[PDB]
């Protein structure tokens, strides 16, 4: 019992809201408008500013995470590399935004050693996610070092929530992965944008539902209908 | 023993190197055992610890308070000890000294490595209200060779800024190719003497390169002041007047 | 936002090219003021005073290359100027009608669908 | 040979600057021909036909910047032109008199003698 600081009503409310919102944003459930976690957003934007696209061969991931640490996201190096590994696996993640280079894991459950052993770069889908970014598309903010600028939300070109899902940590509130087939999703986007009132049965006509990265069998169209209602 | 470097280095563990108190901790602990500050019983109920160390110089202004926000974080205004003590004397003499007249006394941030401080307006804002920001421009100078390829001599990086990360950031900004004109960087010391030459080529005014490295790198940064600390058991944002009024009250308590 | 950005970029370029086009209109008065000038600031101030110009326009005129003072170059400037005003009218039509907004969205989404869309590895059973 | 080389270099630069100076003489006729031109080759051919110019001179005129069409710039061109003709006259005086040739030789040899000359490590005995 060391600190004896008493008069802490609104300051414990403000500090508690601050630490709770920092949990919810940084280490928890991602956004609607691009479906990407802030760790993931800083991964994609840092690898964009390094220009590590598929025209060049793969680069060492330790340098990318070090530039993430020095510019955008001052947190665990192994956590940033955990996001790197999970994003760059075909079974762990539906459409691999990062294309890697080296041993990452297996469906049996395996991990890479560290960020300085294997290489990575952006795949053909991150260039889609970052096409037309530098053109007053999404407002930047100043980050923790007040010299770098980061994007608030990545300007998506395909809705990545339905594609890749949101795994969630509950501090009361957790969230799940509905994956989707990209083409049926885009057709659903087209039909919603055409008719402002399409019934969800008529979009279950469009969307089957969970397009898993390894395939399965889905039992229950009733729970599917409950979910998309 | 080996503790670290300004480049960013750490000692191995607590069992490799030695330590003791310096000449200032004996000041901080002079006249402690004499009913000076009330003890409390700690977690083992046999040892007694002091609540607050009886200071003999106000150590907030000297060393600053780095802060972790759970909503509330706090900053480092360091100060020169002699001007601080003279400020304490003038506050204890006249109970109403204006903060301009203490900025007459106190310049402001006395860094452990030296720098250049831009902005006396942010300094005045800080020692009036507590919240503010000043600008930290490194001690850089332009030295023109007779040959023609000019010189930027940088000697004083600002408070808690790496050397190695800044020089790697400069070389990267050369190879990020947003602006050119930097020839090379000479890091001409191992541990001794902080004076480092970065070359600007022929036919390039090095004040342009200097302003651009001040814009980009961690060589001229911002630095916030928010003097937040515990008074009477609560955290409060306090001014330079209030810190020294409270310190004078505490030394009156110590002396009595 | 992307359409407004490209309209800003093309509108600034058309503004500069319109300033050079006004320079091509009355070349002789501009030359007469440049010959009567003493500093560059005087020259650009008197051009902006005489032909209602901007700082960008006057800098473009005072940095205009003399080789570009021909009908073989006025043709290229005038054609490119009409093309950029056509692009401005196109982007204003995009910003005026939300139908074409949805159309651009459909087109680029179908481009993505062509470039990537596989089918379901999972079978919906009953 | 070095003096003739620097006379060649300064003479070529003075030739180009003289072509631009003739452009500064009658600016209006040059502008009138550029406005009447259709290709760059036509413009340079008609300028060389009308003011007895060279290919280097006509390329310098058709690449002359319009900001350089001021008395604040004609002063710099005219002063630098007189300075380069003074340098040409100096190098012609060097090429005309072998005394100054020996003088330049003496000066640079004494410069070397200042920069390096030690004395005899060997003693001449008898």
């Amino acid at each position: 019992k060391n600190l004896v600081n008493v008069n802490l009503t609104k300051e414990m409310k403000a500090s508690f809201i601050d630490y709770a919102m920092s949990v919810i944003v940084a280490r928890a459930l991602p956004d609607v408008r691009d479906g990407l976690k802030p760790v993931h957003r800083r991964i994609l934007y840092g690898m964009n500013e390094l220009g590590v696209t598929p025209d060049k061969p793969h680069k060492k991931s330790a340098r990318i995470t070090g530039d993430v640490m020095g510019k955008y996201h001052p947190h665990g190096d192994s956590s940033i590399y955990e996001a790197m590994v999970r994003m760059a696996q075909w079974w762990s993640y539906r459409y691999m935004l990062v294309d890697g280079h080296g041993n990452f894991g297996s469906m049996d459950g395996d991990s890479a050693a560290a960020q300085r052993y294997t290489e990575a770069r952006m795949s053909k889908i991150a260039l889609e996610m970052l096409r037309d970014i530098n053109k007053n598309t999404v407002d930047f903010v100043d980050n923790y070092d007040a010299n770098e600028r980061e994007p608030l939300v990545l300007p998506a070109r395909f809705p990545n929530l339905l594609v890749n899902g949101a795994t969630g940590i509950a501090v009361g509130m957790a969230t799940n992965i509905p994956p989707h087939n990209l083409g049926e999703t885009i057709d659903a986007v087209k039909l919603v944008m055409d008719n402002p009132e399409v019934t969800t049965k008529d979009l279950m006509e469009v969307l089957p539902g969970p397009d898993f990265p390894t395939g399965a069998l889905v039992m229950g169209k009733s729970g599917i209908h409950k979910a998309y209602e | 023993g080996n503790f670290g470097s300004m480049d960013g280095d750490s000692a191995a563990a607590q069992r490799y190197t030695e330590a003791r108190m310096s000449k200032i901790a004996l000041e901080m602990l002079r006249d402690i055992n004499k009913n000076t500050v009330d003890f409390v019983d700690n977690y083992d109920a046999n040892e007694r610890e002091p609540l607050v160390l009886p200071a003999r110089f106000p150590n907030l202004l000297v060393n600053g308070a780095t802060g972790i926000a759970v909503g509330m974080a706090t900053n480092i205004p360091p100060h020169n000890l002699g001007e601080t003590i003279d400020a304490v004397k003038l506050v204890m003499d006249n109970p109403e000294v204006t903060t301009k007249d203490l900025m007459e006394v106190l310049p402001g941030p006395d860094f452990p490595t030296g720098a250049l401080v831009m902005g006396k307006s942010g300094i005045h804002k800080a020692y009036e209200t507590g919240k503010g920001s000043i600008v930290l421009r490194s001690r850089t100078e332009i030295e023109t060779t007779k040959t023609g390829r000019e010189r930027i001599v940088v000697t004083e990086f600002p408070y808690m800024v790496n050397k190695t990360k800044v020089h790697e950031h400069i070389v990267r900004l050369v190879q990020e190719k947003r602006i050119e004109g930097i020839t090379a960087v000479r890091d001409e010391s191992n541990r001794e003497g902080v004076r480092f030459v970065i070359e600007v080529k022929r036919d390039a005014s090095a004040n342009v390169i200097l302003n651009n490295l001040f814009k980009m790198t961690q060589m001229q940064t911002n630095f916030g002041f928010n003097m937040l600390a515990i008074q009477n058991g609560i955290p409060k944002i306090l001014s330079l007047r209030q810190i020294l009024d409270a310190y004078i009250e505490h030394q009156k308590e110590v002396v009595v | 936002r992307r359409t407004r950005f490209d309209k800003e970029k093309a509108e600034a370029r058309a503004h500069i090219l319109e300033g050079l086009l006004i320079a091509l209109d009355h070349i002789d008065e501009v030359i007469r003021i440049i010959r009567a000038s003493e500093t560059d600031a005087e020259a650009q101030a008197e051009l902006m005073s005489k032909f209602k110009l901007s700082e960008r326009q006057s800098q473009a005129i005072l940095d205009m290359r003399l080789r570009r003072l021909t009908g073989l170059e006025r043709d290229k400037i005038q054609s490119e100027y009409d093309d950029l005003l056509a692009l401005i009218a196109d982007l204003a039509d995009i910003l005026a009608k939300p139908e074409r907004v949805s159309q651009i969205i459909k087109d680029e989404l179908d481009e993505v669908k062509r470039k990537f869309s596989d089918k379901r590895r999972t079978e919906l059973m009953v």
